């Protein structure tokens, strides 16, 4: 049982760790998705 | 844990819920309108709020 | 709405423009910038050239 409720302990926190890199991960992928369309059309605008 | 999709999902869903409208309403259209972000093209001053 | 009227004219000769304008692109950067400050620059040009 200690090694069962040590193993859910590590799992725990392994899930949260993922949770953080998961929510980290996804803000950067929406701010750069936001950055490159308004770069874009920066670019766009600038060429013509 | 995970229960949004970034802050298009309550948006989407409160654009949706007071539509107006009884039709299909694309889930593209709702979309394409929640994601702008850069310009107010679809945020206007509407005078006629309900169905003639 | 400024541009047109008899207080802000198109034209390449005018101050007001080129101050516009020197101001745009002291801000502009074209790399992390808002829309609008490029949409400005285009429109400005266009309004310096129209005579």
């Amino acid at each position: 049982q200690e090694e069962v409720i040590a193993l859910f302990e590590k799992c725990r926190n392994k899930y949260k760790e993922g949770q953080k890199k998961y929510m980290e991960i996804d803000e950067a992928l929406n701010r750069l998705h936001n950055s490159l369309k308004a770069r874009d059309q920066n670019y766009k605008n600038a060429e013509k | 844990k995970s229960i949004v999709i970034t802050s298009n999902t309550v948006a989407k869903s409160e654009l949706q819920k007071s539509i107006k409208f009884s039709g299909s309403i694309p889930e593209i259209y709702l979309d394409v309108v929640t994601k702008e972000t850069i310009s107010d093209k679809y945020k206007d001053w509407h005078f006629i709020s309900k169905n003639c | 709405t400024m541009y047109g009227s008899k207080f802000i004219p198109f034209g390449p000769k005018c101050q007001v423009t080129e101050y516009f304008k020197d101001c745009i692109l002291d801000i502009s950067n074209e790399t992390t910038n808002d829309v609008e400050i490029s949409i400005l620059k285009g429109i400005l040009n266009l309004f310096s050239k129209i005579r």
